[PDB]
């Protein structure tokens, strides 16, 4: 419950980047629909938009110089396929998207 | 379980991600309020696409 097999601190860090990319993917579409409007407020919306626009053309993948690019490419692929109702990382997202 | 539930088994495919860059996000997100409250399984296409990640094959 505290070792590298579960790590509460690390578990929150991958969740936080994963969700920030999910926000920024559609927020980039929202922003471009009005050129460059400053209507948002997420602390890293701009950070993710820069990484996402880069990822959309980057071909270095596993050997890229952008620390967030290869990480983000792998992080998205987890949530794209996981369905386990007690997954430590997906649980807050599986709850964020529940009918309750 | 004596006061709070234990931390579940972190997915091994995400353990491989270096989390040092992510430390900037440690107190800057709302995991539960970002989501459009639609469905979890809907993530297959709502999240991103093959052109968005430069799919090699
Ligand atoms: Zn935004
Ligand atoms: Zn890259
Ligand atoms: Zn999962």
């Amino acid at each position: 419950a505290t070792g590298p097999t579960a790590d509460p601190e690390k578990r929150k860090l991958i969740q936080q980047q994963l969700v920030l990319l999910l926000h920024a993917h559609k927020c980039q579409r929202r922003e471009q629909a009005n050129g460059e409007v400053r209507a948002c407020s997420l602390p890293h919306c701009r950070t993710m938009k820069n990484v996402l626009n880069h990822m959309t053309h980057c071909q270095a993948g596993k050997a890229c110089q952008v620390a967030h690019c290869a990480s983000s490419r792998q992080i998205i692929s987890h949530w794209k396929n996981c369905t386990r109702h007690d997954c430590p990382v997906c649980l807050p997202l599986k709850n964020a998207s529940d009918k309750r | 379980g004596s006061h709070m539930v234990p931390e579940p088994d972190l997915p091994h495919d995400l353990r491989h991600l270096n989390t040092e860059p992510m430390e900037i996000f440690r107190n800057s997100v709302k995991i539960e309020e970002i989501m459009p409250n639609g469905d979890p399984l809907l993530a297959g296409q709502n999240t991103v696409d093959e052109v968005y990640v430069s799919r090699p094959s």
